[PDB]
């Protein structure tokens, strides 16, 4: 259009809810398991 | 080379003209149209030799 | 298996992402929570255990039921939150509290709670002043509530006050149970 | 000069004499930039209230 402010949306499913592809859980999972948090103390294994 | 068939001709025996078309453009330029012409002298057979 | 009990259907989710592939699911979308509710007419009578034990979110395998059936304790109580809707271990709560009200305010005085139990919600007294409570706002007085005293409940014994009053259900008594489930099949197979 | 800014391939041994003609006509390669958003490594999610 020519403002901007009149962009908006149609109905919109929010990225709340969406929903994973699976490999992207295993990035976002990771970054919030492996960082911020504990930077392993972990007894399994390095694999 | 895409898009060929080989058709033989009774009453000119001795030919059997092959129809060849480029994956790229139209007509088959030369030195290629040479080269599709080698390659058929190692095996051809015969008389009976390619156009 | 007494959830489940039919099929995966399938879960299109068209709506989303045009020609998404359809992935079996579990068929979560009957309305289960009303054929047992028909189903149970005329076994009611289901009495009060009182639970007693912050047992954990299963007790289905101790008292009436016990093929670890973790539920028909829940269409008891119209559970809208497995989670939370049974009580909990009592620091549970607690715990439950500060994450509650960590983000603002820290830890607070809800209502002072009169006896005969008449609550109140941001009244305030003044110590070293008048005996006689105020609200939080209006600070020039003028305006006071409850001439009374009465004692407040502060934040952690209201959770633990709030879901302590959790803790009454329905059984079905552990008789019924066989012969109620024997009806409970017998509407689901009767719809389709 | 020593730059080898570009390589490009005949189909078949061009052998004689060759033509490149440029298929958008007349321009050779053209770009477009993109803009790679930070990505925000983040679910603590907290909420006023």
């Amino acid at each position: 259009p020519v403002n901007y402010q009149l962009t908006r949306t149609a109905n919109a499913i929010p990225e709340i809810f969406v929903g994973g592809t699976f490999a992207e859980i295993k990035q976002n999972l990771i970054e919030w398991l492996n960082g911020q948090n504990e930077f392993l103390d972990y007894d399994f294994e390095g694999s | 080379i895409q898009a060929v068939q080989t058709f033989t001709d009774s009453t000119k025996p001795g030919y059997a003209f092959i129809a060849a078309k480029p994956k790229s453009g139209l007509y088959l330029t030369t030195v290629q149209r040479e080269d599709i012409k080698n390659y058929l002298k190692d095996y051809n057979l015969a008389p009976i030799t390619p156009s | 298996m007494l959830f489940t009990f039919f099929d995966p259907i399938e879960y299109a989710a068209k709506t989303v992402n045009k020609n998404a592939p359809t992935i079996p699911m579990t068929d979560i979308f009957r309305n289960y929570k009303d054929y047992f509710k028909r189903a149970l007419a005329g076994y009611r009578l289901r009495t009060y255990y009182i639970k007693g034990s912050p047992r954990p979110e299963e007790l289905a395998n101790a008292i009436y039921g016990n093929p670890q059936l973790y539920w028909v304790l829940l269409m008891c109580n119209d559970n809208y939150d497995p989670y939370y809707g049974w009580i909990t271990s009592q620091e549970a709560a607690y715990q439950a509290s500060i994450q509650k009200y960590k983000n603002v305010g820290g830890d607070q005085i809800v209502y002072h709670v009169n006896e005969n139990g008449e609550k109140f919600y941001n009244l305030i007294s003044y110590d070293d002043n008048p005996y006689v409570w105020y609200d939080k706002g209006d600070k020039a007085r003028k305006y006071p509530q409850y001439e009374g005293a009465l004692a407040a409940v502060d934040t952690y014994e209201a959770a633990v006050l709030e879901n302590e009053k959790l803790r009454q259900i329905k059984i079905i008594a552990k008789s019924d149970i066989n012969s109620f489930m024997n009806d409970l099949i017998r509407i689901m197979e009767k719809s389709y | 000069s020593g730059e080898i800014i570009s390589y490009y391939d005949f189909n078949y041994r061009v052998r004689d004499t060759v033509e490149i003609i440029w298929k958008p006509t007349e321009v050779f390669l053209k770009a477009f930039l993109q803009n790679q958003e930070h990505e925000t490594p983040w679910s603590p999610e907290e909420e006023r209230g």
